[PDB]
Parts: C-alpha cells; structure tokens; sequence
C-alpha cells in the first residue's frame, strides 16, 4: 500500500468560480469574466465566490498520489493541492497555513506557495507540471516533466483531514489542460495485428 | 417459423457496470462511467457484455435485436462458463459465437481470427437462429430476410446464452424485439 | 485495483545477459560487448543468456501498472514486458506467442512486437517511451511521454503467470535510463521555506 | 569539574522494537547504521514507521544522566531525546512542542538545533564525539564536543512531565555508523 497512484483528475464542477468555464469532459478549465452577466449564479456552499479556483473530484486522506498539468501560453496559473475544509468565501490567502500548497505563474516568475518572497530560478518556461502528494510525509511537491525535475517540495505540513487538487486561473481565454491517467486500449477493440497511433 | 421464437430478457445481475439495462429488461445503453455494482460471479467484469436470464440445453430458437444505426455492437450466444472476470477474446474456442458492427461501416465475425463480411445492406434488425443439435447458429437482416453468417457443426456442450455487447456511448440502444 | 500504479522499476542483475551493465542504483544499463572475455561466468537459471536482456526485479499478477524509459541515446533496443516464465537459454522471437509484448528500434524503424511487418509509421524520434501494463485487459501499449500520444497497444494476450519489465539492447554502445518513480522529499529534510531545484 | 561529576553516566541500549524498518541496529545494540531499502518488519505501536529514528530502552524520569555518541565524520546525523508519547506514525516535526529535542548535522557541514524555527549552529570544530547532559528537574538538555569539552547547545525547554527516551536518527548511507559509548 506504497504504491505511487497515477491519479486520473476530473475537475468538480460545483467547487468552480463562476468565471471559470470547465469543458464537458471536466479535464480542461479557462477563466471567461462576467460570462454569466445577466444571470443568477447559486451561491452553494462548496463554490469558490472571489478566488477563480476550482478543485479535482478526487479527495485523498492518505497514501502517494500525482498527476499532470498542461499550463504552456498560459500567462497566470496556480497548481497544486488544499484541504477539502479550506475557505471557499472571500480573499483567502492560498498558503499553507489556510490548507493550501501551490506553485503558481505570475507576471513572468514562479513562486513556491503563491509567495512573492518564493521566486523560483527556473531556467525555461513550463509547459508540463507534475503535481505530487505524499499525505503521510506531509509532502506537496512539483515536477517539472519535461525533464521529469524535480521544481518545489513545500514545507512539510500535517494535512489532517482530506486534500483534493487545486487549480486557479488568474488570465482570461487561456485554458489549462489535465493530463489524463494512461488507459491503454481501454473500451477500444484491439485488432489481432494490434492497435496503432489511437487518438 | 422452423424455430421457436425465444423471449429474451435481459439479465441485469450480468450487465457490466457500465452498461444500463432498461426497467423492461429488453434494451440496454452505455453509461460514461461504471455505476457502483458488486463484481458478483455472474457479473461480465471486463467485456460491455450482458446475458438474456434463459439459456439453450436444445431444440431451435429464434430471436430479433433492433441495432438501428448504432456504430458499433456485437450479438451472438455464449456458453453458460464463459470466463466473465477479466478479457477473453470473443471466439468459438472460448465459448462466444458472436458478429457484429465497428467503427459504423466494418461487420466481422469474431472468429479466431476475426473476418471481414461483405454486407449489400446494412442491416437495422438482426435475428439470430440456434439448432442446440445440429450445432448452428445464423444471422439475418431481420427486414430483407438476407444471410448474413453462420456457425456450422459446433458440439456445445453447455447451456446457451444470448449476449450483447457495446463499447460506444451513442444515444441509440440495443433493444431485444418482444 | 482500480488505481493506476506509477511503478519504480530497479533491475534484477541476477536475469542480466553478461555482457549488459548495470548502474550501482540498477536503474540504467549499457552492453558492453565480450566484457568476460577471459571469464568463467557462473551458472544462473533466471539470467538471459541468448539475447542482451534484463528484467526488472518487480513483477504483476493484477492491476494497471505503467513506467517511463529514456531511449533517445540508443538506436539498437527493445523494451515492454514478458512472462516471468520466459526461455532464458534459447534464442526465441520477442513476440507474444513467446511471452514477450514489446517496443523495438532496429535498423532506424520502430517495430511492435519485434516484427518487419509492424514498422510503426511515427514521424519523429522516440525520447522517453510509457510503457503500459493493464493485467486483467491482456493489454501491453506503449506512449511518447513527448506528448502522452499511443503509439500501440499489443494484441490483447492471456497473461496466465506473473509478468516483469522487459528491457533488451541490440549492436549499441549506449545506455537505456529506466525514469524512477517520483518520490518527492522521501528521505530528504525539507527546509521550512520549502526544498528547490533538489538534485540527485 | 565537580558540576560534571553530579551527572550519573547512563547506560544506553538502542531498542531494535523502536527502530523505522530501513535502520540496522548492531548484535551489542550500541550502533545503528541505514539499509538500502526497508526491511520486512512489524509495524508495532512502539516502531518510528516514517522517521529514520530509534529510542533506547530506558526512560528518563529524574535525576542527571550523560552519554557519549560517537558520531566520526559522518555527514548526517541527529540526537537528543524524546518523550514516551511522541507520534511514532507518520511525519510530525522534530521540535520541543512536538516532545523532541534534538541536534545535528546534515549536508556534510551544516549542524542545526531541531526547533521551531531551525537554527543553524556554530561548531568552530566539528565533533566527532558528542557528550548529552540531561538535568531531569530542570529541564535542560546540553550537548558538548566530549573530546575538547566546548559546548555545542543547550535546551532548559525539556519536560520534567513525560518520560525521556535517548533518540538517534540518521537518513543517509554512508560508511560511518552511530555509536553510543558503553558507560565506562
Ligand atoms: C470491452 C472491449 C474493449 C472489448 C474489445 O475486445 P477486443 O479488443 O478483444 O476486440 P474484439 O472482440 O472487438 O475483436
Ligand atoms: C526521515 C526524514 C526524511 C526526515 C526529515 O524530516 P524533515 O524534512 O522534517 O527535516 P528535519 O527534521 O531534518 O528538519
């Protein structure tokens, strides 16, 4: 039960800020301001109201777990992981003390758990982020996946209840894309020559 | 009408997760996504597959399945201990005599190996012909009356299943014709 | 069994051909060609004597399992999977009907399942290749990580026994990096401001 | 000195019981070196099963003890003590308020105190012998250069509440074990 899981992340459409807009299979999400103006949004209680955050379906509260982030021309992005219990109303600040481990692009720069006191010296810009979780070595680390480097491992932190991944967009029009978990020829009949270049 | 007309039902406790059997029991759809059933023995685990709630022992029966233009589907029988946990390949030596559509316009037989069928129309409605003794089975356009293939001198040995199976998610179903 | 599992692969020097060298952390791996010459070499069943292959130490009866190779310093190889109960000894055809489902480069052509007749048309060089297990499926498939694109899917086989990470080199002077399974901070003291750029 | 001599020398045995499964605890149970991987032991409650840690067998409960750690030139390493009822499962931080108080050294060259925040230590001379003096009803701990005598730190945070266990971590593989110095 040490095994690393290679999660397979669907974004929770009921956590989105109404500004984002999730695509229908629920792995890629784009910030549209006022894109309901006119209209009513609902105001349930898992929805972020001010921060244009929205999470993944999965929750862990235990065990290693990752996936990965296409954020390539993207100009504003935050990645990672927060508390299932983390404030969903208001400015809340996304630093681990408020249940949140991200690493984050802003104005040109990376920053280590959206800190402006936290620039990270990257050498190139990201276009594949690995995001990793080890929930019993209090570990949220970042990889870059191009050369699979390691970026960023937070300050080790006691979860204490279940985290979920964490996306925001602070840019409009630039999605971000999901990697999904490797399937193979799952529900696509293979022929007895094999199975070629499937899209 | 050589052969009795079987009435077939589908047998819920055998659908895939997956799969959606309809509240008659006479047509099936796919899910996006597995709903939460036990793996119980009589459950297929892997292949999209349910069975009909009778099997053949003997004698000449006939059934119709309504494929209107879905893409993709495969209908046949099956031995009552086909190995339903895990793949197998759909073939005679492992206990399915089954054809069907893929990809909208390539019919097979899934035949060890597979083969490729030259088909004038293609068909809406298909029946299925089984003689447990001579050891046959036979698809049919169900409107033309055209041939379509033909299992001959098989030795079952076992019960005979009817079987369904679709990977697609398309908004037609497959519904069993009453 | 749901989960897919990211696995870290280490390899087995006890399955290694002779003239094949492993890193001291058993996670790369070169041939170095008649690297005995003048030795007795010890018997060993589990050790591949026919072909430069080595397994590695890990082996599945279940579940999704995948992990990442670095090929692009090697033109002569072939990586996937095979049965635990493979021929050791003789030489035999890298193919299913053996028990091997594999990825192969040979004479500057990819070829699925080792065979002339499945060259895989792809249009750029293979850097770091996902080789892909899925037990229950009887699926072996393989990806570019450039782009997380398929590359190929094996027919689907009965596995019946346990089966290995399957790693071979042809006439090649190169190594193959098997890409260790990410593992964060594990066994490193992380600073209270975070840990960056960690290197091995 | 007379204030040395109030300090009974204590006797310290590594409890193999406590020892997270990727330690060796020698057959004298005075040193402890890593293996490469974990070995196949039990995860009972009294094991480290995420920390690289092992307590002795007996607890301070009074009075003034010292032992000597051979340390040589090892490049990573941490001592001190911590209280019978520490979390043993899963990470938790090495500080006083989490019942550890401990020292060393990490990075071939950079010694720390192990508390909230760290603190990097001045050590004019690394140690290869280490002198710990535990002065229960005061709550101090100290540790000492045991060859050239200068003091190294000192905590006067220890409870005088919980029983007091000897704690030795190490995380890297390297030629040099850790040894306690058998009272002599
Ligand atoms: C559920 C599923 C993906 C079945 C396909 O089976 P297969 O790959 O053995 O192909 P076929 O039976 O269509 O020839
Ligand atoms: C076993 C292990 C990897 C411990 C390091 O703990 P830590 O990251 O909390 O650092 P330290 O205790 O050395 O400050």
């Amino acid at each position: 039960r040490t095994f690393l899981h290679a999660v397979d992340v669907v974004l929770d459409p009921d956590t989105a800020h109404p500004d984002l807009f999730l695509s229908e299979d629920r792995r890629s999400v784009r910030r549209c301001p006022f894109r309901h103006l006119g209209e009513s949004v609902p105001d349930n209680p898992e929805r972020f109201d001010s921060q244009p955050c929205v999470l993944g379906r999965e929750s862990f509260a235990s065990g290693k777990h990752y996936w990965e982030v296409e954020v390539e021309n993207v100009i504003e992005w935050t990645v990672g992981v927060c508390r299932d219990s983390v404030e969903r109303k208001g400015e809340v600040l996304l630093i681990p003390q408020n249940g949140f481990w991200t690493l984050e692009m802003h104005k040109g720069q990376y920053r280590a758990v959206s800190s402006p006191d936290r620039i990270l010296p990257l050498k190139e810009s990201l276009c594949r982020v690995g995001v990793f979780l080890d929930y019993e070595a209090g570990d949220v680390s970042f990889y870059n996946m191009r050369d699979r480097s390691h970026i960023y491992t937070c300050p080790r932190s006691a979860f204490s209840v279940p985290v979920r991944p964490f996306f925001r967009l602070g840019c409009e029009d630039s999605p971000i894309f999901i990697c999904p978990a490797l399937t193979g020829a799952n529900g696509v009949t293979v022929p007895e020559e094999g199975l070629t270049l499937h899209r | 009408a050589l052969f009795k007309p079987a009435d077939v039902i589908l047998d819920p406790k055998t659908a895939n997760p997956i799969l959606l059997v309809s509240e008659d029991q006479r047509s099936v759809q796919r899910a996006k996504e597995p709903q939460d059933l036990p793996d119980n023995p009589e459950r297929f685990n892997w292949h999209y597959c349910v069975l009909g709630c009778e099997s053949f022992i003997s004698g000449r029966h006939y059934w119709e399945v309504e494929v209107g233009d879905r893409k993709e589907w495969h209908i046949g029988v099956c031995s009552k201990n086909v190995q339903r946990k895990g793949w197998v390949k759909m073939t005679p030596e492992n206990g399915f005599w089954t054809m069907g559509l893929t990809d909208g316009n390539k019919y097979r037989t899934l035949t060890e190996p597979r083969t490729n069928l030259k088909l004038p129309k293609p068909p809406k409605k298909v029946g299925v012909f089984l003689d447990y003794e001579t050891g046959d089975i036979s698809f049919y356009n169900a409107v033309d009356g055209s041939h379509i293939h033909t299992f001959l001198d098989v030795s079952f040995s076992e019960a005979l299943y009817p079987v369904f199976r679709i990977l697609t998610l398309e908004p037609t179903a497959l519904t069993i014709c009453p």
